[PDB]
RNA sequence: GUUGGAGAGUUUGAUCCUGGCUCAGGGUGAACGCUGGCGGCGUGCCUAAGACAUGCAAGUCGUGCGGGCCGCGGGGUUUUACUCCGUGGUCAGCGGCGGACGGGUGAGUAACGCGUGGGUGACCUACCCGGAAGAGGGGGACAACCCGGGGAAACUCGGGCUAAUCCCCCAUGUGGACCCGCCCCUUGGGGUGUGUCCAAAGGGCUUUGCCCGCUUCCGGAUGGGCCCGCGUCCCAUCAGCUAGUUGGUGGGGUAAUGGCCCACCAAGGCGACGACGGGUAGCCGGUCUGAGAGGAUGGCCGGCCACAGGGGCACUGAGACACGGGCCCCACUCCUACGGGAGGCAGCAGUUAGGAAUCUUCCGCAAUGGGCGCAAGCCUGACGGAGCGACGCCGCUUGGAGGAAGAAGCCCUUCGGGGUGUAAACUCCUGAACCCGGGACGAAACCCCCGAGGAGGGGACUGACGGUACCGGGGUAAUAGCGCCGGCCAACUCCGUGCCAGCAGCCGCGGUAAUACGGAGGGCGCGAGCGUUACCCGGAUUCACUGGGCGUAAAGGGCGUGUAGGCGGCCUGGGGCGUCCCAUGUGAAAG
């Protein structure tokens, strides 16, 4: 269903941080900031020029690998974002932050998307008052997202609540601590998440 | 081992048996007033139809000669008739014929 | 006859029926000639129950005798009042 | 809408009958040209006044034969016979393709 | 809030061009190789329209009629025996309605079969609805049953009764039909005049009434029959085809036109705008690809067609030339006591044969729907459900965080180290599976009461899915596999092998120091899937409508003349055939 494997060889193989981890993500033993380079034997060996095919694969597998995501479903909420009208590359991107393994993780009751499913998944957030476990839940706008109170007492929430504390919520949330719940504002734009991804070339990817 | 509802060929048999009949008899019947008409006579003749044409809607009243298809006899057979008997006779005895 | 029944669709575990009008000897789901409403038995809207009263007053005067389960839904319309 | 149609006879030739020549103009459906298309109605003149080089018109009539089932309407013009010709000539030109 | 187009390798010492082959993409009713956890929705004999064991899928009505049979109450000659009245149920039969719908297939068909638009002055439609007028008398038939006789069953015969919503006659005639004239549009439509002909059923209960029926007639709605214009695959190496053919007169025939059938007449009919013949093939809405145009496909959903082992046949009914009705020839199969009989899964399961391959001989009318009796209710392999199969789509899990300047083994080396790598172990955190307790939606009507059997309202019984989904509480870290790593094409080193073993879609590599073969370490891509093969579209501007060429690359007929056809100078007027614009109908639903 999931990676389940070794995550900071994503990161070094895409010559990217990916924040998967969590608090280890910025300190200074991230194996980027400890080994920086594509794992494997041949890592320090002179990389050769990149097949203009190459450059054109590695950054759609960065935001494949950022959100934690197979390639059905990648695909599958691509073609959508292909159909509905608007700038192809940046609605592709609003389907993805409005998945609800990804907002748990913005809301910051998780340091990491792959720790955030898990809750998600358990029976612990809630939507509108209704015990969601589904990751893949296209979050609309004006809707609940809180920690169940059946279950907003454990010894991981409260730790990862109280971390946020007063943190810079993404300028599209609204995160209210101790009440444990968080509205979905509006819809992302790249311009309000930036991230090392120029997103137009998944799609000269996924044209091919 | 088999639908009981075979029954409905009994009923079948026995209703084809009692349509054969009455429709035939309007053949021979109605093939009596013709050659009647054509070797000259009405009154004898005339008085068949009569009895003819009642037979014909009497077929009606059933699934025999249903519809209008006796208005395809009753209208072709008394179609002849009048021309036939003008061939020696003129529309005689005051019988089906209409003037 | 002609009747007004119903034809269920909707995903297996929801049924969803079209009051509808079909020939009496035509399949559950075929050429009707008019739907009049839709019916959910499983309530999943408050405007669950939708009825042409005016249009069914049509079929239902030129001869097209309904189902229990038809007969009843017109009543919770309100097609028969009419005082 | 019982289809009037208009075209040109090809014989007088059978008992109340001819040979109406109609002709269909239209585009290619798959070529921006514009081509001819042409058929062959068998209509009925029981005046037996309808003859050759008559320009006439023709209805999706009731059904009069096998491959009868029009009648003439009206007549267009009579004079014209130069237009059988192109009938007559490329059936003469069918001529030589044999042995 | 819908929008659209990528190329690459390969001939040569080398280059450009034409040119072909091969590949990356999307889809599958797929199979196979290696793996394999759960749930929701779908889908599943393309091959032999080959053969089928067995079960089941077409019945219903005592408020139609008579009868055998069983319970219950009443009985009679004072009487055995028995016989009878009433009520319930069952067996069958006469009768009415349904077995022409439903469900399966794709052989056949190149056709008005389908699609589209029309026409019907050429017609049909029981059960439905609306309106008008009626049901007075009389006769009778055959089974059921009784008697006898035959056969193993199949079955059948001969005699004798009888009831009825059964048959038949007469009586009336709202009104319908018909020959012959007359009033108007015009194909047989609409009236009318005289003549002729045509009707009927009873059952019930709360009988001075109501329900359910019957007969004649007109109209609506639905559902059909037929005719027509138009589009519908290949082969010109099929260039002529035609004796019901082509038109008519007349008769027949059906609900209706028809050369559909027959008689006589006259020679006409079709064809290079492709007749006739051959091959393949059900058609459409749709589906797949393609930017588009186009190209291929119509399984499952829905619409039409045709078929029920091959073939013909008609009856019955309003409706069939009827899958589970009948008859007859052919082929096949099955039964026996041998004289003789019977059968038709291309209906749900299920077997066999063919195959690379294809589901449980399950539950229930609870729901929708259908047929019957008004009604309780019966039947319903239509259906609603579950069962199998990674066949498809979707969703989800095999943990999360912290965690070593970095354990062990394995791999590489220039021996200093470098890789697997937060990967492991470890601490904490939740808790798929598991356990208990509650427990559905789908199900409110048919029925009953008040009420007129109205309107309206009140009351009550009913679940296969399923103790499922879900909900409350408790509780364990717990399956990962496959392909590739020379360019296309993301992803590198070691060893053995030494034109051998082998790989391989095109190029090609291996002829000792291989990034291609076999193994490992590692890396790339996917993931409960990954690869192979096959097919469809593309890429193939490589059949060029959009979108190509013919000096030397494949291509100008050896030339001329010329029919059909295609094309056509300037000006003016008309009709408006192609053409263009607006409205309206259609373009069903699902897509
Ligand atoms: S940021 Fe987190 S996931 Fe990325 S290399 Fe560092 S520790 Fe690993
Ligand atoms: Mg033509
Ligand atoms: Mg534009
Ligand atoms: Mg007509
Ligand atoms: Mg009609
Ligand atoms: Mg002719
Ligand atoms: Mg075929
Ligand atoms: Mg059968
Ligand atoms: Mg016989
Ligand atoms: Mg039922
Ligand atoms: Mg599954
Ligand atoms: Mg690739
Ligand atoms: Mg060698
Ligand atoms: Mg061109
Ligand atoms: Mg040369
Ligand atoms: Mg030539
Ligand atoms: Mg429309």
């Amino acid at each position: 269903g999931r990676y389940i494997g070794p995550v900071c060889r994503l990161c070094r193989r895409e010559g990217v941080k990916l924040y998967l981890k969590g608090e280890r993500c910025y300190s200074p033993k991230c194996a980027m900031e400890r080994r920086p380079y594509p794992p494997g034997q041949h890592g320090q060996k002179r990389a050769r020029r990149p097949s203009d095919y190459a450059v054109r694969l590695r950054e759609k597998q960065k935001l494949r690998r950022i959100y934690g995501i197979s390639e059905r479903q990648f695909r599958n909420l691509f073609e959508e974002a292909s159909k509905k009208k608007g700038v192809t590359g940046s609605v592709f991107l609003g389907l993805l932050e409005s998945r609800l393994d990804n907002v748990v993780y913005r809301l910051g009751f998780a340091v990491s998307r792959r720790q955030a499913r898990q809750l998600v998944r358990h029976g612990h957030i809630t939507v509108n008052g209704r015990r969601v476990d589904l990751p893949s839940y296209r979050v609309r706008p004006g809707d609940e997202i809180a920690v169940a109170e059946k279950s907003r007492n454990l010894e991981l929430i409260r730790q990862n609540l109280e971390a946020m504390k007063g943190r810079k919520v993404g300028p599209w949330l609204s995160l209210d601590v101790e009440g444990m719940k968080g509205k979905f504002l509006r819809l992302p734009d790249r311009e309000d998440l930036a991230l090392p991804v120029n997103e137009q070339l998944v799609i000269e990817f996924y044209s091919r | 081992r088999n639908l009981s509802a075979l029954k409905r060929h009994r009923q079948s048999l026995k209703r084809r048996l009692r349509n054969k009949a009455k429709k035939s008899a309007i053949k021979t019947l109605s093939k009596k007033a013709v050659q009647l008409a054509q070797e000259g006579k009405a009154e004898e003749a005339l008085k068949i139809m009569r009895k003819a044409e009642s037979l014909i809607d009497k077929a009606a009243k059933g699934s025999t000669l249903h519809k209008n298809a006796a208005a395809r006899r009753k209208s072709r057979l008394m179609r002849k008739v009048r021309q036939l008997l003008e061939a020696a006779g003129a529309p005689l005895i005051g019988g089906g014929l209409s003037a | 006859m002609v009747k007004i029944r119903l034809a269920r669709f909707g995903s297996k575990h929801n049924p969803h029926y079209r009051i509808v009008v079909t020939d009496a000897r035509r399949k559950r789901d075929g050429k009707y000639i008019e739907k009049i409403g839709y019916y959910d038995p499983r309530k999943t809207t408050p405007d669950w129950l939708k009825v042409d009263v005016e249009r069914a007053r049509y079929w239902l005067s030129v001869g097209a005798q309904p189902t229990d389960t038809a007969r009843r839904l017109l009543r919770q319309a309100g097609v028969f009042r009419q005082e | 809408p019982k289809k009037v149609l208009t075209g040109v006879v090809v014989s007088d030739k059978m008992q109340k009958t001819v040979t109406v020549l109609v002709e269909r103009q239209f585009p290619h459906p798959l070529y921006g040209k514009v081509i001819k298309r042409s058929k062959k109605y068998l209509a009925h003149d029981p005046e037996e006044k309808y003859k050759l080089g008559d320009v006439v018109e023709i209805i999706e009539s009731r059904p009069i034969s096998k491959r009868k089932r029009f009648r003439v309407l009206r007549l267009v013009e009579s004079g014209r016979m130069d237009l059988v010709e192109k009938y007559l000539i490329r059936r003469q030109n069918y001529q030589s393709l044999s042995k």
